[PDB]
């Protein structure tokens, strides 16, 4: 069934599953034309497919060329997402293929289901959670690889860096959603918090700074405060 | 004009023949129905005064033999049977008519309703959906499930409608996933019309039988099958023009004939709003759309 607050620990059991987020697949800038009319220009996008257990991000880069001469692009985006996710599952050895795929937006259910008809034993699920994965393009290194790509390209990243050497998947996923939730509600302040101390560096093969345990606590606390402040501002509470 | 005699009427029951029906009292001297128009299928159906549950009935065609009704006190229902002795049968019918104990199939001569509702329904096709080959007539009731219902238990009592499923391999060609799911024309025309039904008259005949089974017996899986077959056509960009025009007539008389007080369970909001207003064929059902708006604007 749908994934929600109650069945949340299921993400961390030993049944393989992937989240799929399609928000950044089809990305446009909106501008005015010479005659005054509005026009969109597409920029490169991506599919965010993540195993919340290991933290493996299969970052499928969606080159603007895929839209060339197509109509109803936002509808096509969902099918192209489903196509690429299906091709990823087919590429994986059987023991690695997911038992579940959880789509962050319900509009993806019918496209994936139709593309996965060859995998009757893979369950396609929606979710009631309001996950922050749209903020993935706020992570500098991910945004950079997408923006620079000149062709379709899959790029593999560990979104948890090396945290699993010291913490559990449950904790890791909660840190990740807290960081992304903050990046989503106020990117500038979030990024300020992460880089303020120039003595804390990001490993070349990592996405986030190499905080010690105690620094992560301070960071996690600073991100909570950010999120709560922005709520008051939004609603006047 | 043919006759279906009744041996007796030992229990109070409402008797239906096609779209007509008569109340019959316990041990009233009712002995059948005469002047049944030849050339169409027919259905004679029953609802006991004591059990408004289980509507049941028999599809038949009088050209296929002499049929009569007899109440069975063991199994507790009116059963259709076949008399093979032509002379013994003319004799019962003549004697009952002489005593004028038979109601008259009450057709107004201006009326083409029954024709319009059964245009494409053929007794040979019914017997393939309702498999019981020792009999030339076919039993249906309120509670019989379909083959597709059973897949998601007793197969001998099932309605073997053609299975339609929009998210199946049968419906979706590999490599045309998005195309075939948005525009079902290849499932309709290649898979179903050319492949399984062979022509549109068999397609339409199954659609019509499904509707009638939903209307007369409240058979829920028939109603599902009827909606499915409408939606497959409405969701095809490419449909023979002869089929759209006939579909418009077919659906018109179905909506026309449906009891007003049943529109709530027999009519699927999603399908009808999609067919009449969103589908490829939104503009191709003017008669069905006009009667739907003037009679059931609440549903829409
Ligand atoms: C071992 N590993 C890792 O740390 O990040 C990965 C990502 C992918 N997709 C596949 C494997 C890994």
């Amino acid at each position: 069934g749908a994934m929600n607050s109650s069945n949340y620990a299921e993400l961390f059991n030993n049944d393989i599953k992937l989240f799929v987020d399609d928000t950044n697949v089809y990305r446009v800038t909106v501008h005015k034309t010479f005659e005054g009319n509005v026009a969109t220009k597409a920029i490169n996008g991506c599919i965010f497919t993540l195993n919340p257990k290991t933290g493996h991000l299969f970052l499928k880069i969606i080159h603007t060329s895929v839209w060339a001469g197509q109509k109803r692009l936002s509808q096509l985006a969902k099918w192209k997402t489903a196509e690429e996710v299906s091709a990823l599952v087919r590429s994986l050895p059987k023991e690695e293929q997911p038992k579940q795929i959880i789509v962050t937006r319900k509009a993806m259910l019918d496209p994936l289901e139709v593309h996965m008809l060859d995998f009757p034993n893979i369950a396609i699920r929606p979710t009631e959670l309001r996950l922050p994965f749209s903020a993935a393009m706020s992570i500098d290194k991910l945004s950079d690889v997408v923006m620079k790509a000149t062709e379709p390209q899959m790029v593999l990243f560990n979104i948890y860096d090396d945290w699993l050497d010291r913490i559990s998947s449950y904790t890791a996923f909660s840190r990740l959603t807290l960081l992304l939730r903050a990046l989503k509600t106020n990117e500038e302040s979030a990024k300020m918090i992460l880089l303020s101390d120039p003595t804390i560096t990001i490993k070349s093969y990592h996405l986030w700074p190499s905080f010690t345990d105690e620094q992560w606590i301070t960071i996690e606390s600073q991100m909570r405060d950010l999120i709560l402040t922005e709520y008051g501002r939004k609603y006047n509470v | 004009m043919n006759t279906v005699p009744f041996t007796s009427a030992p229990i109070e029951v409402t008797i239906g023949i096609d779209q007509y029906s008569f109340n019959v009292k316990e041990n009233q001297p009712f002995h059948g129905i005469k002047d049944i128009p030849i050339g169409h299928v027919h259905v004679i159906h029953f609802q006991h005064a004591d059990n408004s549950s289980m509507r049941y009935g028999y599809w038949f065609d009088c050209r296929m033999g002499n049929f009569y009704i007899q109440y069975d006190p063991k199994d507790g229902l009116y059963k259709m049977m076949e008399e093979r002795d032509g002379a013994k049968f003319e004799n019962i019918v003549h004697n009952f008519k002489e005593r004028q104990m038979m109601v008259s199939y009450p057709k107004i001569d201006e009326d083409d309703t029954w024709y319009n509702l059964t245009e494409f329904v053929q007794m040979d096709k019914i017997r393939k959906i309702v498999r019981k080959d020792e009999n030339q007539f076919s039993y249906v009731d309120s509670s019989m499930t379909t083959v597709q219902e059973n897949e998601l238990s007793d197969p001998a009592h099932s309605l073997n409608y053609t299975v339609i499923n929009f998210k199946s391999r049968e419906a979706i060609r590999p490599g045309h996933e998005m195309e075939d799911f948005l525009d079902k024309s290849y499932y309709l025309n290649t898979v179903m019309l050319q492949g399984i039904f062979k022509n549109s008259s068999n397609y339409f005949g199954e659609l019509q039988f499904a509707f009638l089974n939903a209307m007369f017996f409240g058979n829920y899986g028939s109603s599902l099958q009827w909606h499915a077959m409408i939606e497959l056509i409405c969701s095809s960009a490419t449909v023979p023009k002869h089929m759209l025009d006939k579909l418009d007539e077919i659906l018109y008389y179905q909506i026309k004939t449906l009891p007003e007080q049943y529109s709530d369970i027999l009519l699927n909001e999603r399908v009808w709003n999609i067919c009449l207003y969103s589908s490829f064929q939104k503009n191709s059902l003017h008669n069905t759309e006009k009667i739907m708006e003037n009679k059931y604007p609440e549903l829409l």
